[PDB]
């Protein structure tokens, strides 16, 4: 049998196995995190081997191992996808989650619970991988709501911290507005398709109408943090760093993009939801880079930066360049994996500190970081011949070269200046000046783990663009006319918000003091939407919970219909008949009474 | 099927006649052994039910019914003995004997051929739910949650009986299986309205379908431990189940006379859904989850479709399992600290690392995280419902969010935080309480490697 | 001097520019010590039995038992019949269910008109 | 958090408080250390320029604009300590802290492990014990019949006795418990 | 051990019903004020600020510290909604109806400047892309029994 089916569920598989021996005794030993380390290496290690597989004769299949249930007419069944897109994407996943659990080995040393962490983190892997791979979507469905739950799980580590629990659940609220979405896109499909597979719902669907198409939107608007629902990936930095350099940045939150490139058939039919996910995305992006330039955490900085990318990725994905937002996807893993590693060991040197404005001069102290994140930034910024040359560049030029909304293409243009921006105040604010952190100097880089995590994706973000864009088939027309200014279009507002940035940060030595502008408070306290959506919506509805559902109807209005009013009538009736005071006079005129009715009224209809 | 009556009816001289300090492991054991027995009932057939006999059968949606109730009768005598140990001897078996009564009158009710009989039974499970609730409930408010479920009940049950021996006039028969091959549409007249809803508003009550509900908070948060389990996991579901039996005569008036009640669901799911996110007291917020999960069954058996009835089994099956799982996480913390107030105890993740464990298991299924058969159920529910119109979906989903908004909260406020620092009597949990949730919470999981048992008659 | 700040019900005036913390007389003064005096008798009821040793199990609070009680049966008891609770309830309880009853009902005649009229494209639809 | 409140802050507090918010929050505007110093030295110039006015009508109004210039100019996004309310590392590590009466439900076998440990437990519970009176006493003499007027405690008076309601400051858990 | 006069009653009308609902609730009568005597049922309960957990001194020694609140203290009608996991009323250094007059009109230019790009797009100064077999008449869901139009394309 070929190899290729085998070897693709034995990667998934094996990453299950120290699941299974979480109940063993090695979970009670120290050795636990590097046994899941080691797992996940090798897990790694065997998928490269499919991938080889398909860059040598392009080779797809679906497995549909296990029967689950047969619905009348639908059958329902555990079937994988193992498409370009998914042995792409396995092996990338694979090895960031490998750098990052040996980064986790160092910087989570002393935690007293790293085994349930480093478990935590597997089970996050192996539900992304269940989504990745899904081929109906009920599967999928299931891999979308087990990384919100790990999600929601791993925001909230330090469960003892009101921030981090109020973080987890606004996590799990805006991903389930999204899960509206999905589910509306599910109940159409069946009741339209009569199917959950990609293959019918492919064959059925040549002209596909809006609502299924606008449900899948909204659920990767909800996924991906897109402008509507974007404040709970900048508030998802509560967690532990690792946690936020492997879900909220490189794999998690492409899941919502990935769902439109599954879906990129029935998509490319439907001008109208194209328009939709283009403008989205370039407000997101716009918006998100925007907010980025003012804020002060770093760890915030490197979230709207992830924000701002997954916009970019949805603008690709407006102008009908499915493979090209893939690309982007695994190209921009590594660096913003990179970076976020780069943020947490500047934050684990200098005694847990996320302020830039206590970061001084850590260019020669922290040689090797300093390094990496100048790496990482420039990938990040589309310098040519990195990792983020091949994905961005193309990105732009396809953008500037297509019939599209031309607001949106100016958001995009300006979002990627921003994106230099912002790049330039982490490196001037961390990296260079005269330090501003403590006196007791605790500097120390000097960690096999670090250095060798941090290695391994240095070296992924150095070279991976030019292999894997070497490696692949073309799946796109490529843009080989252009006029000259479109083409260097990228470079140079590159190059301003670089210079922009600079200047704008080199005015800040002067012994000059001016209060703030009004645009830099929008700025930096996110638009105002976090102030305004997270009040008074809440604040609305919660008292609707109390005083209308709860008090006045429950308590008051549905007791004094029914039962009330039943209680009084009957009381009021008992009281009534039986306050007689027994005089028999009274009962016997009343007889009287009785006997002339029954002669009158019954007695003379006969 | 006398099979497993018999053994039932067996349970009262063996509890009454055993020892002092030996009716709890003798009564646990052949409980068990009882619902091991009734799991041969899943084995059914497709075209037509098991007929045993003239009085009794079974079909698709009878069998998990009844193997849930023999199921829970060993849990509920797990969760009893613990506030019932200071009782005396005779007072303890009076208790195990309101249960075994109660459990032989819903195996009777699943089974019975004749409308009936069913209705016979249907009621005869009224007076050991009262006398449990009104007898060993802890507060002053029992007594008058007695009362509210009582009539709440009969002024739904007294129409139907009427209703039903009026049918047996004109139709000859009551008999099930009769009455489905016999059955003849409803013309449109009032005569015909007000007979629809003598048949449907006593089940209507059970459910209970919103503005019918007021009964439910009182009697589930008066009543002992064992009472609101089986409340909750199992009486509810009689209200399901007589509508998905009584519903063959109510064609073509069923599908105009729903509306009101179809708009009173959908609209007071949402209600209850909020309701949950303000509630001081822990048992409270479970009984109104149970109502929204309710009504979302009644939209699924209004709207009459394979896929709706099929959603409305799987779904009545997963919340009886966690609303029992959620009633004895509550009990817990209560026995702890003598007080329901959910903010009262608090950081219990600290002090109890496993039932938070517990806890939170038990919060995934209630906010039907995939693909556990709580969402199989109201995923199927939800399609047919979009089916019966698109806008459904702007209800549906909205309560899909409320729901996980306060599911996750009770788990945030119990659990997390800091623990409060004056209540110094947290003892570890006991392996009976354990050992309890664990047998709440893997029969639940198994179900979905196999969820066709729990699908109905309509797959 | 600089614009000013006015507050809102979700975003409340802050103290530092607060008057009444400003304006003090000597019966300010002395409720603030009656105040302090209420909330140490307080304070020190509540450590001495947080200390206690002989004390074991939960710290009854009557203001948690007051509110909760407030909040769920003393309700009924203080509610009246009223032109304001009337209209209140009459629209809360029944506007949206008359609403959605109309939305839903006229959805649905569209659509069964339209199967009627052979119109609706309902191709591969075999479950439901 | 250790010193028992006051019913009111007097005016050289507020005018104190004050002094440390702008201080602070203007270092928040000023990252670099020498720019900061040039203009906390003009702050400190501006705030000592009326250090010795003596009609408390004309202070309280300059303490009223002085709140309001620093609510127009503060920096919207302050720097926190990382342990500080509004800190990245508030309360991160209140789910290590397990209070002390737990020990008391641990298995016998878990006691056999760490003997000496309990052995001085029992010795400390022994000298709770035996204190609780004296400081229940102690408590009923010093307080005026009108019930306490703040939350101030008094210290240990005799020869052997102990501050009362001294067990659970004493006994806390830890701020790195784990 | 919370007696029967201990618990909220009926709302107050004389001043002695008053001083004794202050004094049941642990306030002073100066301090106390009932919610005004509708019939929504809130009868005797104290109308606390509308002030949210959040807005308390964190540097006070709370006996629930993550509430921030004391033992015996009267409780907010709210407490549940106001407790800092949920609706927050501190000040901001924005006023509010500022930051909404902001957030809206930037999303309503987003949202005019959206249709008015949509009504001028950008394009590329050339014609349609051509396709050789009647547009892809065949590929693109065939019927090859039915004479397609002929698409003819010619150089330039
Ligand atoms: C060119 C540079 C511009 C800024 C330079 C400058 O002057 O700085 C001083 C000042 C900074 O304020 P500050 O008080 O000094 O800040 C305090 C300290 O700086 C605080 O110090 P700090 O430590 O926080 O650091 C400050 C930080 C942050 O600095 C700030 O505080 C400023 C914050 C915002 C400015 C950033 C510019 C991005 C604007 C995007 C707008 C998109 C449209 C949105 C429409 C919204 C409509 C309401 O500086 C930076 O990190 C870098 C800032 C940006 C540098 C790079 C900019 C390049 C991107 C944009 C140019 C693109 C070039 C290529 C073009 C591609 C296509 C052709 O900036 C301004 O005052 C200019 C604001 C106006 C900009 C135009 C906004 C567009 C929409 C306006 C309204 C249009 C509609 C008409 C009305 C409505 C009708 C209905
Ligand atoms: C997906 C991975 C697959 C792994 C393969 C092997 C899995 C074996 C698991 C067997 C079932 C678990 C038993 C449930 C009760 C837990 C017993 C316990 O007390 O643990 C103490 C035990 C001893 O630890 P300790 O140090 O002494 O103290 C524990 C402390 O209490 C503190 O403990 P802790 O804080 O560390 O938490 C314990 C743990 C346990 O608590 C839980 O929450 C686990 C229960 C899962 C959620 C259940 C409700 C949600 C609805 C999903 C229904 C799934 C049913 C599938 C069929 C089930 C068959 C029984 O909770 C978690 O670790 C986080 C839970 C988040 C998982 C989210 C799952 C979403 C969907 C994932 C995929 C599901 C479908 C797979 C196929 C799809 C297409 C390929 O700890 C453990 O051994 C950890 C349990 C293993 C984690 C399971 C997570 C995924 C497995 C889900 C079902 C397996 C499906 C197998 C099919 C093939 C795939
Ligand atoms: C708290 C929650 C409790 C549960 C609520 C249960 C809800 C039950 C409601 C029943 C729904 C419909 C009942 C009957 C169907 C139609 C009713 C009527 O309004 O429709 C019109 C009926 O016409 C007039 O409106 C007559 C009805 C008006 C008189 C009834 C009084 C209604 C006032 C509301 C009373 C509140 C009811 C609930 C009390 C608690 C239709 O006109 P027409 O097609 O020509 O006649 C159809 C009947 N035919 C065919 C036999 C001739
Ligand atoms: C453990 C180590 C075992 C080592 C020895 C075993 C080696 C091979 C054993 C082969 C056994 C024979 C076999 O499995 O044949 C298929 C056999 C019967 O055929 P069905 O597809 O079930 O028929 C329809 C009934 N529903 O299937 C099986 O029993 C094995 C199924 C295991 C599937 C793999 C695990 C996936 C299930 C996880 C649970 C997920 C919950 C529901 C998911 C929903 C997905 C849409
Ligand atoms: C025409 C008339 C038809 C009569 C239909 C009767 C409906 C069935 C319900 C009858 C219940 C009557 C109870 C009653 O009114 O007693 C008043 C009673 C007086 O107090 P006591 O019980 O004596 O004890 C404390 C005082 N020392 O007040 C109460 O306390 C009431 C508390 C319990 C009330 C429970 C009522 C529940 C009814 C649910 C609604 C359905 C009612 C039945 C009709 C349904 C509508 C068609
Ligand atoms: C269909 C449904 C659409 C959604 C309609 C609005 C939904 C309203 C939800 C009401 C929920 C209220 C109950 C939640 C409990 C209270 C709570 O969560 O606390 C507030 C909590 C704490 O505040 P923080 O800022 O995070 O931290 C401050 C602490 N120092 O914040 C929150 O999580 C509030 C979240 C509310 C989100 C509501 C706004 C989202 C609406 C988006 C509409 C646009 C959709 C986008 C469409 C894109 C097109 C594809
Ligand atoms: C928790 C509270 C629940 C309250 C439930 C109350 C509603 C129950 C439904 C009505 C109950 C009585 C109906 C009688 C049973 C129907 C059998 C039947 O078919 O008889 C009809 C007769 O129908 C009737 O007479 C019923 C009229 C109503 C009598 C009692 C009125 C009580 C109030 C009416 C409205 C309340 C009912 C609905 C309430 C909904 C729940 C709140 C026709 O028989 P014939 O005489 O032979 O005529 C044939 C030629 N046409």
């Amino acid at each position: 049998m070929n190899p290729f089916a085998s070897l693709t569920l034995t990667t998934l598989t094996i990453l299950t196995i120290p699941i299974m021996m979480s109940n063993s005794n090695i979970y009670k030993t120290n050795l636990y995190p590097n046994y899941v380390k080691t797992t996940v290496s090798y897990a790694f290690t065997l998928s490269l081997v499919p991938l080889l597989m398909f860059m040598h004769t392009g080779q797809e299949m679906i497995i549909s191992n296990w029967h689950w249930m047969t619905l009348q007419t639908v059958e329902l069944s555990l079937s994988f996808k193992m498409d370009y897109f998914s042995v792409m994407f396995i092996p990338v996943a694979l090895f960031v989650t490998w750098s990052i659990m040996e980064f986790s080995m160092w910087y989570m040393h002393s935690d007293p619970f790293i085994n349930r962490f480093f478990k935590y983190l597997l089970l996050f892997l192996i539900t992304m991988m269940i989504l990745v791979t899904a081929n109906n979507l009920f599967q999928l469905f299931i891999g979308w709501e087990g990384v919100g739950i790990m999600s929601f799980l791993l925001i909230g580590w330090w469960h003892g911290r009101t921030d981090a629990n109020t973080a987890a659940l606004q996590a799990i609220l805006y991903n389930r507005i999204g899960d509206i979405g999905f589910v509306l896109s599910m109940a159409w499909f069946l009741t339209h398709s009569n199917a959950w597979d990609l293959q019918q719902i492919f064959m059925l669907n040549n002209e596909c109408p809006n609502m299924p198409l606008i449900g899948l939107l909204l659920a990767a608007a909800g996924k991906s943090a897109q402008f509507g629902l974007h404040p709970w990936l900048p508030s998802a930095m509560e967690g532990p760093t690792p946690v936020s350099a492997l879900l909220h940045s490189s794999t998690m939150v492409v899941a919502g993009v990935f769902l439109l490139i599954r879906f990129y058939p029935l998509m490319e039919t439907n001008k109208l939801v194209q328009t939709m996910t283009l403008c989205l995305g370039a407000i997101t992006t716009l918006f998100t880079a925007l907010c980025a330039i003012t804020q002060n955490d770093i760890k915030k900085i490197v979230a709207f930066s992830t924000s701002s990318q997954l916009g970019l990725m949805m603008v690709t994905i407006g102008i009908n360049q499915p493979h090209l937002a893939f690309l982007h996807i695994c190209m921009h893993a590594f660096f913003k994996a990179m970076l976020f590693m780069c943020s947490g060991s500047i934050i684990h040197s200098l005694n847990d500190e996320q302020d830039i404005r206590k970061m001084g001069g850590l260019y020669k102290a922290m040689p090797f970081t300093t390094t990496a994140l100048i790496i990482g930034s420039l990938a990040l910024t589309g310098m040519p011949y990195l990792t983020g040359f091949y994905s961005k560049d193309l990105i732009i030029e396809a953008v500037n070269m297509s019939y599209t909304n031309a607001w949106a293409l100016l958001m995009t243009l300006i979002a990627t200046s921003l994106t230099a921006a912002y790049s330039t105040r982490i490196i001037f604010f961390a990296f260079l000046g005269k330090p501003r952190f403590p006196p007791l100097v605790l500097i120390n880089e000097n960690n096999p783990l670090l250095i060798n995590s941090i290695k391994r994706l240095l070296i992924g973000s150095i070279f991976a663009g030019f292999i894997i864009s070497n490696n692949i088939p073309p799946m796109t027309v490529p843009n080989t006319t252009m006029p000259l200014y479109m083409k260097m279009t990228a470079l140079i507002v590159t190059i301003m918000g670089f210079m922009l940035a600079l200047e704008l940060n080199n005015t800040t030595y002067y012994l000059k003091f001016k209060y703030p502008s009004q645009t830099y408070k929008f700025s930096n306290m996110l638009g105002y939407y976090p102030s305004i959506m997270h009040r008074l919506p809440t604040y609305h509805n919660l008292s609707m919970s109390q005083k209308s559902a709860s008090s006045l109807l429950d308590l008051i209005w549905l007791e004094t219909i029914l039962p009330k009013t039943t209680s009084f009538i009957q009381m009021k009736m008992s009281i009534m008949v039986s306050n007689q005071k027994g005089l028999i006079k009274l009962y016997f005129l009343s007889f009287l009474i009785t006997i002339m009715i029954s002669m009158t009224l019954f007695n003379y209809h006969e | 099927m006398l099979k497993i009556i018999i053994p039932t009816t067996m349970l009262l001289p063996m509890t009454w006649m055993s020892k002092h300090n030996m009716i709890w492991i003798n009564a646990t054991v052949h409980s068990l052994l009882i619902s091991l027995i009734s799991l041969s009932l899943l084995n059914q057939l497709g075209e037509n039910s098991l007929n045993f006999s003239l009085t009794f059968f079974s079909d698709s949606l009878s069998a998990p019914l009844l193997v849930l109730t023999t199921w829970l009768l060993p849990l509920m005598l797990m969760a009893s003995q613990s506030h019932l140990s200071k009782e005396t001897t005779t007072r303890k078996k009076l208790y195990i004997t309101m249960l075994i009564l109660l459990q032989l009158f819903l195996i009777m009710t699943f089974t019975a051929t004749e409308l009936i009989l069913f209705y016979i039974l249907f009621e005869a499970t009224l007076v050991p739910t009262l006398i449990i609730i009104t007898r060993w409930g802890n507060q002053t408010e029992r007594l008058n949650a007695g009362l509210y479920f009582l009539f709440y009940t009969l002024a739904g049950s007294l129409p139907l009986l009427v209703a039903l021996v009026y049918i047996q006039n004109t139709t000859g028969s009551l008999n099930f299986l009769i009455i489905h091959y016999w059955s003849h549409p409803l013309s449109n007249s009032w005569s015909n309205i007000f007979m629809w809803l003598a048949c449907i508003m006593a089940f209507m009550v059970k459910m209970p379908l919103y503005g019918l509900h007021l009964w439910l908070p009182k009697a589930h948060v008066e009543a002992p431990i064992a009472g609101s389990m089986v409340l909750a996991a199992v009486l509810l579901k009689l209200g399901g189940y007589g509508m998905m039996r009584i519903t063959t005569i109510l064609n073509p008036l069923t599908n105009y006379m729903a509306y009101p009640f179809l708009m009173l669901s959908m609209w007071g799911m949402i209600m209850t859904s909020s309701i949950c996110l303000r509630q001081t007291d822990l048992k409270s917020l479970i009984a109104y989850s149970s109502v929204s999960h309710m009504a979302l069954v009644i939209v699924a058996i209004m709207i009459q479709t394979p896929w709706s009835f099929m959603g409305a089994t799987a779904l009545m099956i997963a919340h009886g399992l966690t609303s029992s799982m959620l009633f004895c996480l509550a009990n817990t913390n209560y026995e702890r600290v003598h007080s329901r107030t959910m903010i009262l105890a608090r950081g219990l993740q600290t002090l109890l690392p496993l039932m938070a464990t517990w806890w939170l298991v038990a919060s995934l299924t209630n906010l039907a995280l995939p693909p556990s058969i709580n969402l199989i159920g109201e995923l199927f529910i939800i399609t047919a419902s979009f089916s019966w119109s698109n806008i459904t979906i702007i209800l549906m989903g909205m309560n899909m969010m409320i729901t996980a908004l306060y599911s996750l909260y009770m788990l945030i406020t119990t659990q997390r935080g800091k623990y409060t620092h004056h209540i110094n009597n947290i003892k570890p949990s006991f392996t009976r309480e354990n050992a309890l949730m664990a047998l709440h919470i893997l029969p639940l999981l198994l179900l979905t490697l196999n969820p066709k048992m729990i699908l109905g008659p309509l797959y | 001097s600089f614009p000013k700040y006015k507050p809102s019900r979700l975003a409340t005036l802050p103290a530092t520019l607060d008057p009444a913390e400003y304006d003090i007389s000597p019966e300010t003064r002395k409720a603030q010590a009656e105040r302090l005096a209420i909330r140490s008798r307080l304070k020190r009821e509540y450590l001495l039995q947080y200390n206690d040793p002989n004390r074991l199990g939960v710290i009854e609070d009557p203001a948690l038992i007051r509110w909760t009680y407030a909040r769920s049966a003393n309700i009924y008891p203080n509610f009246r019949p009223t032109p304001k609770t009337s209209l209140l309830g009459a629209l809360f309880g029944i506007g949206p269910l008359f609403f959605w009853y109309y939305v839903f009902k006229t959805d649905r005649d569209k659509k069964e008109k339209l199967i009627q009229e052979g119109k609706l494209d309902q191709t591969f639809n075999i479950s439901y | 958090a250790f010193s028992a409140p006051a019913a009111y802050l007097t005016h050289q507090q507020k005018v104190l408080r004050l002094y440390k918010r702008a201080l602070r929050h203007l270092e928040s505007w000023c990252v670099h250390r020498d720019k900061y110093r040039y203009f906390a030295c003009l702050m400190r110039a501006r705030f000592d320029e009326h250090k010795n006015e003596k009609d408390m009508v004309k202070a309280t109004q300059l303490l009223r604009q002085a709140e309001e210039e620093f609510w127009y100019g503060q920096h919207p996004q302050p720097y926190i300590f990382p342990e500080s309310p509004g800190g990245t590392s508030y309360e991160r590590y209140e789910c290590y802290k397990v209070p002390e009466w737990c020990l008391d439900d641990w298995h016998p076998s878990e006691k056999a492990m760490y003997p000496d440990y309990f052995a001085k437990r029992e010795q400390w519970k022994r000298l709770r014990r035996e204190s609780w009176e004296r400081e229940v006493k102690q408590l009923q003499e010093e307080t005026p019949p009108g019930g306490p007027r703040t939350e101030a405690l008094p210290p240990a008076r005799k020869e052997g006795d102990l501050p009362p309601l001294w067990w659970h400051i004493v006994t806390r858990p830890r701020e790195r418990p784990m | 051990h919370v007696t029967k006069d201990m618990f909220p009653g009926p709302y107050p009308k004389t001043p002695e019903e008053r001083a004794a609902a202050a004094k049941k609730y642990n306030m002073r009568v100066e301090d106390y004020e009932p919610y005004p005597d509708d019939g929504m049922g809130y009868g005797d309960y104290p109308k606390l600020p509308d002030r949210s957990q959040q807005e308390r001194d964190p540097w006070y020694d709370w006996d629930h510290p993550d509430l921030r609140l004391n033992w015996g203290e009267p409780i907010h009608w709210d407490l549940d909604m106001y407790i800092r996991n949920r609706v927050d009323t501190s000040p901001t250094p924005v006023s509010w109806n500022t930051m909404c007059k902001h957030l809206f009109g930037f999303v309503a230019f987003m949202l005019f400047m959206f249709w008015v790009g949509e009504i001028y797009p950008s394009y590329q100064p050339v014609g349609p892309k051509q396709y050789p077999y009647n547009d892809l008449y065949l590929e693109r869901g065939g019927d090859p029994t039915k004479e397609p139009e002929p698409v003819v394309h010619y150089e330039i």
